[PDB]
């Protein structure tokens, strides 16, 4: 029931449909929470024409489902964005990203000093909703960052 | 089993004004009455990673004065880590499974968190991380203000240094801003100022905080002038232009100055305050330092004891 | 013209369209080609079949059609592509990647001691089928390595 | 104009059979018909970015010989590309607004090439890029075999130490697959062979080459044995086992060989030919080094030369 | 006798309208009515204690271009004065019994001046020492600039990068305070800004000259915009901060500008001057560095010859 304007096939089984992710991000996370890395059908529609949402961005997944865990990770990009769970072709859930209160194994700590540069642990960030920005803290360092300049990968 | 019994002394910003009290009434009982059997039996690796006169020899002194045993280093350089390759965190692994307590400093922010994720069930005291926290000065920069104003609420507190790099000024700035009233100065190069972070935490908590250009525009409303060293070691190449103190403490420079008023200093001060201070009643840096062998006797005692001294 | 044969398929009047993308390739090449920059409605399916071929990755970007080189670069990272020019919902071209004589700025030489890293130059080295994998010969070295090696840029 | 006038000498496999032989043509016409000021008011600029004696000297020999003037510097530490930072690109590009042609040598591979995009009407003359060629001591070499074999076809040249970081063989190994019926011997190290480049050169021309792990293999066949240094300076430190010469040659090692072959070699030998060889008959790398006088003046000439008439 | 026969040329300061004048008017006459043996039998000391590509080849270029001999050193390291503790009094006092000319670049300033304390009749020419002086490259500059703007007065010249250790600066602000309606923009980090001394003296003079914080404010307006790079080997250590251009240079920049304007450059650049200026037809550091062959020939024909007739 996707929408009109000349035809072409698109709907799945089960699986999982992040919707309404602005531009230039839908390659941005398919890249850091690497939903690219499985056999799973994927479809990446881009700019593809949303009303107020004009040049939104679409990902589709096949048999793969987020976790609360998960969908919470993308407000730090695409926040408005909303979730929706398509189970036996039924949109069986719909979320929308709120806010998580640590990011983990993406990001990577600005200070170069920091002991999780040298050392085998994993990244850790507690995330805060500082005034404009969200306001990232690093785990070992105790520094925080605009959410912003925090890098990842 | 007290509050800090078997806990982590990592930072400033995980321990509250219950657990700081916790520990200066302890220090102040152990100062009256030594318990030189207090921790029989224990063995305490003492690794320092970064250099140190005060913080490792306190600490020792401390263990010794309990009655406890030491095991370490002062320097890596001829440990497996420093000639063979190691991790910190595999040096911790095997050392945590030979000791009852770690107390490290090391060149590296965090380093003290990572250790914790691998020393198993030996506690892990920071003795300083990079430019990151230094709770046990902290400890004994508290027991030290209280002792010589009665208090830590309502007090005039400024710091004059390098804040920026300055361990010691990140956890005492915590710490005090856990108590009421406390009146902020800080005095810095641009270069060197407090760190966001901090003055963020002050403006939240509605405390009161204002820069200076001088240590005289604050002299005399200050109880507390809190002096520090330009952490030249930690400097990048391009701050090599604040490497040479900008605020000297003369003695003639306490004319004004309240008669209550001390100056500290967690050492070692290089040119910020010239010796002649050292002989007026202001100063208090080495009546501090020596307050590090109470305000450690007594983490030590809480962290590795079930039962509150008796 | 017509529809394609088989299911989730998406349409559109001008365009380029690769097919035949190799599984785990279309979402680099949406990469080193920097084809997510234009909004241009791109279209994706990774991990599509394949028919007896297996799975396959496609990418389709309207009123976009490539470089005068792209495809002969598009022939080292999937020989087996097919590039469609898609005019009014039809395919007026249809052509095979050719491995091109030589091919510049995009590579970069495995040998460390080449001056091509040190200094403010474009890589560029000559193109020539081997026994299977192909020879990339570095312009300024004069060493000719395997594209197998080449490819670890 | 001569086929090499204005033409960058760069690399042999860039060079052809006609090429190489209008050299040795005319290098045999000057080492008897000295022509004193063929090169009057030219300046000529001999930029070695690594260590060299022959080279260099021979070259800025040749130069004077000829009447060139020369203007240079024999180490790239006291340039503005050595203590300022200055690009190999934007060096290239003033020199050769001040000089006629550029004899150039540099670490690393490709340094000469990336010259000639940087020069205009400068041609580049390269004395030796890395590990990739010197097609100047291959001209010399060439010299040297045509006046002691009297051809430069159907010969049996052994090459013999660090085939593969010798730009010397490198580059002499294409000029001799240029002419007929050459057949090679190559014997080297493992770690140190002759690159697959080359190799797959020669089978694309159909030369015979084969593999031996000694000189005696092979000493009663060869007409020439070019013996080789290992190029310590390019080993990679995982190659150094291979820094001593794996294969020496020895006086008593010549009893089986043909009375018309020579032993060659760049140059400079550490120990790879024990000073004993240099009294038999068959050493001739001091004659081939004196070479070089005679195959790079020549170069100059038809490089500088539209038209040389000798 | 022309004005400039038998003189020193140590700063531009010592140097008049008039003596400029002759020199680029002769540069002119060179640079199209080559005299290759004007300089037949003199040898020239070309003295660098200290790092340089463009003006010690060029020196030496125009030396041989014009039939001069040259001996000297590119390093004081192999020197008397390097290994033996010679003064420079004494260096300069032995060299000028050898030879016509000294050409001297030193890392002090003063270094030049002090010379013809010590040389009698032999005329020492400022290659460069310190931040002081540079007079040959104004030389090289103004010839550039008159050659592509036809001339030297009323010109709008902006100076970017840094001004206070730039020799080449300081030189060329007093030649082109000596000519008639020329205005001055000075853009440079404060810490790295233009000495007081030079623009006392163009308050002095009347000269307008004025302060600017980017480029793009004054690009519109420039004839001439003069880059220069950050001199890292003088810049004290509290200076460190200023080591990355501050202000750089891309080919987008240029847009705006006047279509007869020129971006010139001393060289070597580092980032100032990103390389795809280098294809705009405003980029001029190329065409200006050959200049210094013309330019500095010049100065050995006035210096060395008493009259002069081309
Ligand atoms: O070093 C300083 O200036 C303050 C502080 N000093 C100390 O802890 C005393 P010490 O290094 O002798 O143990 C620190 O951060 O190390
Ligand atoms: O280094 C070698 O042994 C071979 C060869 N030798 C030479 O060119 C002689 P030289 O270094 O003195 O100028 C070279 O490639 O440098
Ligand atoms: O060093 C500079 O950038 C400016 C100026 N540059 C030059 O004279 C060019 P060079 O160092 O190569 O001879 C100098 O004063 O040395
Ligand atoms: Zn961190
Ligand atoms: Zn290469």
């Amino acid at each position: 029931m996707t929408h009109d304007n000349k035809l072409q096939v698109e709907a799945i089984k089960r699986g999982t449909v992040i919707d309404h992710i602005p531009a230039q991000i839908g390659f941005k996370l398919l890249s850091l929470f690497k939903l690219t890395e499985t056999d799973q059908r994927i479809t990446i529609g881009l700019n593809l024409p949303s009303g107020e949402m004009g040049r939104k961005d679409l990902i589709k997944i096949e048999n793969t489902f987020l976790s609360e865990d998960q969908v919470d990770q993308l407000a730090l990009y695409a926040p408005q964005a909303t979730v929706n769970r398509i189970d036996n072709y039924e949109v069986v859930g719909k979320s929308r990203p709120s806010l998580p209160e640590r990011i983990d194994n993406v990001l990577v700590c600005p200070n170069s000093n920091c002991i999780s540069h040298a050392e085998p642990v994993s990244s850790s960030f507690a995330v805060r909703k500082r005034a404009n920005d969200i306001a990232l803290k690093c785990k070992y360092c105790e520094k925080e960052f605009s959410h912003n300049v925090v890098l990842a990968n | 089993a007290n509050p800090l019994y078997q806990k982590h002394i990592i930072s400033i910003n995980d321990l509250s004004r219950d657990d700081l009290n916790l520990v200066l009434a302890t220090a102040a009982k152990l100062k009256a009455n030594p318990q030189p059997e207090l921790l029989k039996h224990k063995v305490i690796a003492s690794c320092f990673f970064e250099a140190s006169t005060r913080t490792r020899l306190s600490f020792e002194t401390s263990m010794h004065r309990l009655g406890a045993s030491v095991v370490g280093f002062s320097d890596s350089a001829n440990t497996s880590l420093g000639k063979k390759g190691e991790t910190l965190a595999d040096t911790i692994s095997v050392i945590s499974t030979y000791v009852d307590a770690i107390v490290m400093r090391h060149p590296q922010e965090g380093a003290a968190r990572l250790a914790t994720e691998f020393s198993g069930n030996v506690p892990v005291l920071n003795a300083g991380d990079g430019s990151n926290q230094h709770p046990t000065q902290t400890l004994l920069d508290l027991f030290t203000i209280q002792q010589t104003q009665g208090r830590l609420d309502n007090l005039h507190v400024a710091m004059v240094g390098d804040l920026k790099y300055g361990r010691t000024v990140h956890s005492l700035t915590q710490a005090l801003a856990k108590f009421d009233g406390n009146r902020f100065y800080f005095i810095a190069p641009d270069a060197l100022a407090m760190p966001e972070y901090i003055l963020d935490m002050l403006d939240e908590k509605g405390i009161a905080w204002s820069l200076h250009s001088s240590i005289e525009e604050v002299m005399a409303e200050v109880d507390i002038l809190y002096m520090t060293r330009v952490q030249k070691e930690r400097l990048d190449p391009s701050e090599y232009a604040n490497v040479k103190a900008q605020f000297v403490l003369r003695a003639s420079d306490l004319h004004n100055a309240k008669a209550n008023m001390k100056v500290l200093h967690p050492l070692p001060r290089v040119d910020e305050i010239a010796t002649d201070v050292d002989k007026t009643p202001h100063a208090w840096y080495f009546q501090q330092a020596g307050n590090g062998i109470f305000a450690r006797q007594a983490l030590l005692a809480l962290v590795l004891n079930r039962d509150l001294v008796l």
